[PDB]
């Protein structure tokens, strides 16, 4: 981080890090390009994130997450789309 | 309710809100659960003046009457609200958890 710096300036500078810092290690970027059919990954993402909320996670997450914002963390992740609102 | 909605009071004193808890409750018919909210160890008095007055099966201070919060349970040894019923409906009729002894019955033999 600059010296002189927000919060969020010092996030998106380490997010970025870690963005790059995964490039340099020639790993896919979206699951799609991880090698996916995506049709049915959102025909079973559904029930995939349902079991996702109570596995175990439960979880020393600090804030709930529910059924919905999986869904689109996952969504987003498969198209390497920034999960962002 | 039983519906997500709720009614408040405005209570004037310790005292005051007490007598509107008891009154409260006896509408219900069955006495099943109350809950105080207070500080805690600067009150002894007041926690159990008011465990004095009210007789329902079980009194929760600073506590939510419902099961799980981070982790095990909140609170984490705790029968269920539900299983809590009575021989009686009349009136005070104070909640017991059924148990197997209540589904068997006995024998001595005497030698």
């Amino acid at each position: 981080s600059q010296p002189g710096d927000r919060t969020a300036q010092k996030i998106e500078r380490l997010l970025t890090w870690l963005d790059e810092l995964k490039v340099n290690l020639d790993i896919p970027k979206s699951i799609q390009a991880a090698g996916v059919a995506e049709a049915d990954f959102l025909a079973k993402v559904d029930e995939l994130a349902v079991e996702a909320f109570d596995d175990q996670c439960t979880g020393a997450n600090p804030r709930y997450p529910l059924i919905a914002e999986l869904k689109e963390v996952l969504l987003a992740s498969y198209y390497g789309k920034p999960f962002v609102e | 309710k039983l519906s997500p909605t709720l009614g408040l009071f405005r209570a004037d004193n310790f005292e005051d809100a007490v007598a509107q808890a008891v009154t409260m409750v006896e509408i219900g018919g069955i006495g099943h659960t109350s809950g105080l909210y207070t500080n805690q160890d600067v009150n002894a008095d007041r926690i159990r003046y008011f465990g004095d007055k009210l007789k329902t099966a079980r009194i929760l201070v600073n506590i939510p009457t419902t099961h799980g919060g981070i982790g095990d349970l909140y609170n984490f040894n705790v029968a269920p609200s539900l299983t809590l019923g009575c021989g009686s409906w009349g009136g005070n009729s104070i909640s017991e958890n059924v148990g197997p002894k209540h589904l068997i019955n006995k024998k001595t033999v005497a030698k």
